[PDB]
């Protein structure tokens, strides 16, 4: 397993293997899909819509919808005007969706694709019919990932819906970043628990999530709906959850609607979780309810009842800047080392806010790369051994080969069924993880030890 | 009728143009014409991918020892990791295999901005200096003829300088209308670039298996079969293969052709080069398998073979006897669809067929009309505009290695006897009277299939599988057999048994009505 | 590992080894720490109470509190009247609980000791302050199991406070039976969701879950309170969930204060679930709300999704009859196969239920057996493999030494963390429960696949 | 005063009986009389076991190839399933090891109507038939006596038909106070029926050590640095012992004392009956361990084992150095409370002082037929000579003696006997200790109120904690509570 990967290091400049990151559109169709009666539509070549719907359906075990428009070499010499036109007719006739969600690809940035006019002359030949919309994001691949690919599918979504109508909802807007079903889900509760009125988007809970009924449904019964996006310029404030995810959208709602902004980390761990719990009360004087102090305390209890399997633990982490911050972090409260972090989402934010919480714990050698692969860590782990790998599906041949104790965590998981399901936010999405984490450590010293080393309690 | 139900939403324009890609094989119209091979309507939810995907991501992927590189952005590379279930076991234990990475040049927007050509030599020799490999390939994606990046001239260059071949491959993901461009342009550089650069000593019956790709363990369980007969294999183009063997495929005297659609080029051109002949590859269900076992033993015409051949079919059989009659017990009177790529569509049909399931309709993703109606309409084809750009590769007989394999008086018996000697008469001849086909399916097309037939089950891929799962009718995938395999060979027809009836018998179906409702 | 077990078989009759079941009274100790300001009572020798406590916390990794009367030599001549006085006084004034719920031993079983005349002289003595109480039940460990001694308790319970005073609450009363504080806490939020009035006892629930909030508290904020378990005679009906452990109760308050009861199996699985939703829908005429039937459906869409993986799997069961009863139809209904299925603790009951399941599921070889222990299992797993094993912490053994995916469900769990946050129970803990079951059958296949059979997908 | 604040809530009856339980030890009375080993007060919360556990769970369980069937309803059996963490493995790879099951005789309803002792002579049969191990035991709990089963007669039947050794012990859980009765019962029938009914040779320089049960693998760490240093460790009784160990036991030339509590008959009647001395073994904490070796070597009187002895104590120390410093870095200022069952108290608080923690009070749950031998005529030998024994002495090598746990600890330490969680809850109000030692019932009660319980009997399912490299487990495993971030985020911030 991974035989190639030497264990000396030579210098790696221009050959990138076994990336920590994929490129824009799909974070962008996963924001599209948080729109309820939304199709999702990739502006570009059609390799890359089946691909990217491919990796949702593995990810979710759920279908995930979205049309292309299909270029051919003729479009890659006059451009994608006529395809596009083309598509849309078919759209609203074929498959009827509220509302089109149009990202681009690599081909149609690299060939300068004009959606603002395209779409306006399909205002004027009146191609969209009364009451549809079409809106877009622009999202080359060879800027960013998948993260700035929702980011800026966020934008998109106030760019063309949001709306100061002078009528103020009372509400506060959540955008819960580049998150799972499940955690919008814990989001959600939490807001209703606290008894505080709110418009999330995107949410993709009740969509990629879904049961099964026995009538397929091409648009499920989730995602925030069209006239609530129009309604988050009526908010009182934007709590933007993870600032590559969600700051953009944020930063363009105040600039369009006046409606201020904050921004949290996502609420993983103990602190993150208190911070966006505070925020809410501070925003809206509301008090902390029993419940969830009480989530909070069976949380610590645990982190205690378990601290032994934890203090001095060396951890691999790998995944999105965002998520992989904010468990770090929540790894440092466990009383564990961040040994090696690595995001492949370039941004200086990262190596800073890390850098930063390990010299608070006094950690010293540690190694973090932004724009960092998995051969990276491989090659690291090689050197110096660890104790635990958090990553998605792909760090499976690491955690093989090596023989690490291994949490799948982020995007994609591919291998497991009902991880949709589990939340990793909040304090109880906390607890998730000390299980996890506590099981594979454990499992790993059961499997080893000799017999004589047997044990009933742990 | 079907065929005016599922075509009544379309819009005028859209209508006249999907209308020619529906048939229906009939007593007086066996082989119907089809439209086949145009672009895909744009919205209208295909399952189609790309160039890139045909060329990369299918035919040479599966060579082990060789390192792919995917020059463009990180996605094409990303999508490529691990999907297509190709299997590959280190040659003799030791040597070379790539199969757990994917590597790529990772275009950023200064390689977009100023070509990416010096980050691509940069790659080739980190990867050449890391891993050694036997070869290199550089794959193009959507940006690289855009931006200027003449990759043909970075791979040579840099092939003289590490002293391995590195071959470039133009498989911009647009080029074509679907996978099937990709195919072809990985054909033209297999062909004139590595097959019969190798100076190997050829054995005695020697075949090589073309258009085969190892996956889920496939290549392997056919290997099992033909080496207990007595063939030596000598490739097996792509699954499993060394780039060694690739370049010996020269040294055999039979090609078997499983995908006709991916691999038709490189079986003519060694035809015309070597004088190797061809014949269908049918190795999906009990009878495809037993009748390429007897063709090939006729083409051998060996007295030994021949009973060997009859031995090991009577013993495979005998095997699994018990298990067919199982599946026909628990599945026969059921109905299916089935939505496959380019091939495959008759062979699953029949195994289905002796479980007692009767297809009602197939559809494809991109087959072209060869690959219904047959080789003999050929002459009648004209590429519109989206696929007149890929280069046609001609090829001319090699004084020094050419040899008449089977004289032309045994050709012309063999073709009496039933044996079709390189010649494919397309999908469609098989099939039973009333079978549905639909080319580029969609998603309109299958909720109208589904609605209107109500299949007990619906062999699709990933990005159908759920669909029709939600509406209660069971989906088995056909490209990544939901994680398992083999499906080809004796054991093959056993496995998809057994997986298939799991599937039905799931209490679960029968679960989903809740007991309020 | 356990080289002494042979796998060809002798019959034994009389030497058990490795028990699935352990006596009553720890039973009777979990029940009553399920009522608020109760202290449970050991009336025996002090060795019992000190095992019980001891196995409660490390089950719970929760501190479990009780006293004990505490027999000397001097008690097998004079018996323990004068014990249980003394621990009386000394009981109220050092720790003053609000009831003191007190069980017996085999000790003072095997002596005949006579609770009913020690409580009432110390009731004549003015041993028991004003607005205390006390109350008994009688415990032998040479009869039936802990799950027993939970029954016996429960009825204790009904005996000495529930009262018809012909003033109804409109609530329906639920026993819950022998399950963990996460399952009261799911069945209490289903009963919510419903908008359906209840009372749940005993409820463990805030006791043996419970926060650390830097204060230690004898008595923890959870229990049900004693004037709601005098109220559960003004119900209008009341639910026993798991006949071995509620029916009794239930039966006894029905006799005592004229509340009739339906009787229903611990809702795990599908059938089991729904038959607890339809019963409520009935009692009270209230629709299933959208948020539980949403619960079901992605129960089946994962039971769908991850069906390739349980099809025909054999699977080997040990445990508690009313849990092993409902889980077995849980496993058919996944379409995998009870193997084995064992439980220690006596009843006709448990082997005419699953017989019955096995039958109509068209199950023949099955192994079923009452009063079997783990040794059992072990040789029966020599003889013919299963695929799966779920047991109790001690079924780790046979894991490990057979090389079987290891499921750990019911009691005591003593080697992993968290358990007592995770519900088994409902639509939410038979996702779990689905979840656990797939992981550790993939996990098995991973581990022992060739590198070339190695799948990023599954 | 600590112990008027203790003693307030009691009521009077109470009060004055526990009054004699609380000691405070100082330089006026360097050992004041303490009240030990009454019964325990009904209702008051105790920790203690019974003698049943003294005698199975403790003493002979150990034994690994004895098969251990306990006479009585289930839960008997149940709380003695891996529960305490005694090691064990093959005896030379391949014999046979019991650890990982319990026996029991299930006793029903019909047992205690109508005797139990038919279904008793089955599961030894039983046992023997499925095991053949090298003995059986057998072993009383709660109804056994009372339901009239004569477990004595039943043995004896059983090994004239099965021809190997049954041992019943009457430790009814009822009798005596605490475990330490069933210890007795346990050493009573060791001492009689096992001792010495072996053949093997008596190696050179031979020691047993006695009262060790091998928890968490602290007797392969002992016998590491004993076997280094040159000493041939013949018997340990009974961590991970062999049945024909026990009976060899006599084998040797000095016995090491570890448990006295525990033990304690068997190291007096071995004197008496073969003339073979013991000295009290401390082998917890650097200092217990190395005066246990220097005493060692004081009494075999070699001068190569002595000048071994001081080498291999010098390397062991030397290897753990850094680990020392480290834990008296980060613990030095710290306070404790201890609460052991018998035994160790003492050496714990020596070890804790060796990191700068000081221990302010130390709580026990229990420590303190008769039988009589006479010297084995074919056996007895003075193993040292009359007055080489007061020349030890003279030089301060207690020879087979033992002062007692509380004539060692610093002044101010106050001492609680049969400590209760009143009591507990009391101190940890007053005193406020950093950590407060204990085991699995008293574990999360402490740790709730924000204080770091490390369990004394378990290990917390780690170890070894003897030894040298015991020093280094208990220190890291230490440090690592006290240092766990969760303690310092307890009160959420909206408080
Ligand atoms: S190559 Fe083709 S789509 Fe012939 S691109 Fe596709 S591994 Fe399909 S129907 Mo995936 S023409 Fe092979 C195919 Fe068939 S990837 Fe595989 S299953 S037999
Ligand atoms: S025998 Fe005794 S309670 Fe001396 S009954 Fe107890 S394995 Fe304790 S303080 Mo558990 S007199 Fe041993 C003991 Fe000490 S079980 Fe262990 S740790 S040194
Ligand atoms: S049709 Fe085919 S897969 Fe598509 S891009 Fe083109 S070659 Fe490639 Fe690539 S990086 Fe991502 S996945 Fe695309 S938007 Fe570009
Ligand atoms: S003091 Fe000791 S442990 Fe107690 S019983 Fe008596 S010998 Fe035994 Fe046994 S079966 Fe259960 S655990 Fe008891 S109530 Fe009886
Ligand atoms: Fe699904
Ligand atoms: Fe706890």
């Amino acid at each position: 397993m991974l035989d190639a990967t030497p264990k000396e290091i030579v210098e790696r400049k221009a050959l990138r293997i076994n990336p920590a990151k994929t490129c824009q559109p799909v974070g962008a169709m996963y924001a599209a899909l948080g729109i309820h009666n939304c199709l999702p539509h990739s502006h570009g070549s059609q390799g890359c819509c089946s691909y990217h719907r491919t990796v949702l359906s593995r990810h979710f075990k759920e279908p995930a919808m979205a049309s292309t428009s299909s270029f051919t070499e003729g479009a890659s010499v006059f451009g994608g005007g006529s395809n596009i036109k083309t598509a849309v007719k078919n759209i609203f006739s074929l498959y009827n969706p509220d509302i089109i969600a149009v990202h681009t690809t690599c081909l149609s940035e690299t060939l300068g694709d004009d959606l603002p006019t395209y779409i306006s002359q399909m205002e004027d030949a009146g191609s969209i019919p009364e009451g549809k919309l079409v809106i877009h994001t622009n999202t080359p691949s060879y800027v960013g990932s998948h993260v700035t690919g929702f980011a800026n599918m966020v934008q998109g979504i106030v760019n063309y819906l949001s709306e100061n109508t002078g009528a103020k909802n009372g509400k506060i807007n959540v955008i819960p970043g580049f998150v799972g079903p499940a955690d919008m889900r814990e989001i959600k509760r939490l807001f209703e628990a606290m008894d505080i009125p709110y418009i999330m988007f995107p949410d993709t809970s009740g969509v990629l999530d879904g049961p099964t009924t026995g009538e397929y449904k091409m648009y499920p019964e989730g995602g925030t709906k069209i006239e609530d996006l129009k309604d988050t310029g009526n908010s009182d404030l934007t709590l933007s959850l993870g600032s590559y995810a969600s700051d953009l959208g944020a930063k363009t709602l105040e600039k369009k609607c006046k409606v201020p902004f904050k921004t949290l980390r996502t609420p993983i761990g103990v602190s993150a979780t208190d911070e966006f719990i505070m925020a809410l009360s501070e925003a809206t004087g509301k008090e902390v309810p029993a419940s969830i102090e009480e989530e909070r305390g069976q949380l610590i209890d645990l982190m205690i009842d378990a601290q032994q399997y934890l203090q001095g633990k060396k951890v691999a982490l790998l995944g999105d800047p965002d998520e992989i911050i904010a468990l770090s972090k929540f790894i440092i409260e466990l009383g564990a080392i961040p040994k090696y972090v690595v995001t492949g989402t370039p941004g200086m934010k990262f190596q800073k806010e890390i850098d930063a919480m390990l010299a608070e714990a006094g950690i010293e050698g540690s190694k973090v790369k932004v724009e960092g692969d998995f051969f990276d860590v491989h090659q690291w782990i090689k050197n110096e051994g660890v104790d635990l790998l958090i990553s998605n599906t792909y760090g499976k041949f690491i955690a093989r080969e090596e023989n690490i104790p291994f949490v799948r965590f982020g995007f994609p998981i591919m291998d497991r069924y009902g991880h949709y399901y589990n939340p990793k936010v909040g304090y109880k999405g906390a607890i998730r993880l000390v299980e996890e984490i506590t099981n594979v450590i454990l499992d790993k010293i059961e499997r080893e030890c000799t017999e004589e080393d047997f044990e009933v309690v742990r | 009728n079907l065929k005016d139900e599922i075509l009544e939403k379309y819009i005028p324009k859209t209508k006249k143009t999907r209308s020619g890609h529906i048939v229906i094989k009939t007593e007086e119209t066996p082989n119907p014409e089809i439209v086949a091979n145009t672009r895909t309507v744009p919205g209208i939810i295909t399952a189609r991918g790309c160039a890139y995907a045909g060329c990369k991501g299918v035919v040479m992927g599966p060579i082990k020892d060789m390192v792919h590189i995917t020059h463009g952005p990180i996605g094409c590379s990303f999508y490529t990791w691990g999907g297509r279930r190709f299997k590959s076991k280190p040659e003799n234990g030791t040597g070379l295999n790539f199969n757990e990475y994917v590597f790529s040049t990772d275009m950023q927007e200064s390689d977009i901005v100023f070509g990416g050509v010096n980050k691509l030599k940069d790659a080739i020799h980190e990867a050449y200096e890391m891993f050694h490999p036997a070869a290199i390939g550089v794959y193009a994606t959507c940006p690289v003829g855009l931006i200027g990046d003449d990759i043909l001239a970075v791979a040579a260059t840099a092939s003289k300088e590490i002293g391995i071949p590195v071959h470039a491959f133009s498989c911009e993901g647009y080029k074509g209308v679907s996978q099937s461009a990709g195919h072809h342009i990985a054909n033209n550089t297999v062909m004139t670039d590595i097959i019969g650069k190798g100076n190997k000593e050829q054995k005695k019956y020697s075949i090589n298996v073309l258009g085969e790709y190892n996956i889920g363990g496939d290549a392997w369980e056919m290997d099992r079969v033909l080496e207990k007969i007595g063939y030596h294999v000598n490739a097996t183009l792509t699954g499993d293969a060394t780039y060694e063997k690739v370049q010996n495929a020269d040294k055999a005297d039979l090609n078997l052709v499983q995908c006709h659609r991916s691999i038709n080029y490189i079986a003519e051109m060694m035809e015309t080069k070597y004088g190797i002949p061809w014949i269908k590859c049918n190795f999906i269900g009990v009878d495809g398998i037993v009748e390429t076992l007897r063709d090939m033993a006729k083409c051998f015409d060996d007295p030994e073979l021949t009973k060997r051949t009859e031995e090991v079919i009577a013993e495979e059989i005998a095997a699994i006897q018990d298990d067919l009659d199982y599946f026909k017990e628990k599945l026969q009177g059921k109905t299916a669809c089935l939505y496959v790529g380019g091939s495959r569509s008759h062979t699953y049909m029949n195994m289905l067929k002796s479980f007692g399931v009767d297809s009602l309709v197939a559809g494809f993703e991109f087959a072209h009309r060869d690959d219904y109606e047959g080789r003999e309409v050929i002459p009648t084809i004209k590429i519109d505009a989206d696929s007149k750009n890929i280069p046609e590769i001609t090829v001319t007989p090699d004084e020094q290695k050419y040899r008449v394999v089977i004289p032309e008086d045994k050709v012309e018996e063999l073709k009496k006897a039933g044996v079709p000697l390189s010649s494919y008469g397309g999908m469609m001849k098989e099939m039973h009277d009333g079978t549905i086909l639909i080319d580029d399916m969609n998603h309109h097309d299958m909720e109208v299939v589904l609605e209107k037939l109500k299949p007990d089950m619906f062999f699709a891929g990933i990005k159908e599988k759920f669909v029709i799962q939600k509406g209660g009718v069971l989906s088995k995938q056909l490209h990544s057999y939901d994680y398992n395999g083999p499906y080809a060979g004796f054991r093959g027809v056993v496995n998809f048994g057994h997986e298939l009836v799991n599937g039905i018998y799931t209490p679960a179906w029968k679960m989903i009505t809740p007991p309020w409702k």
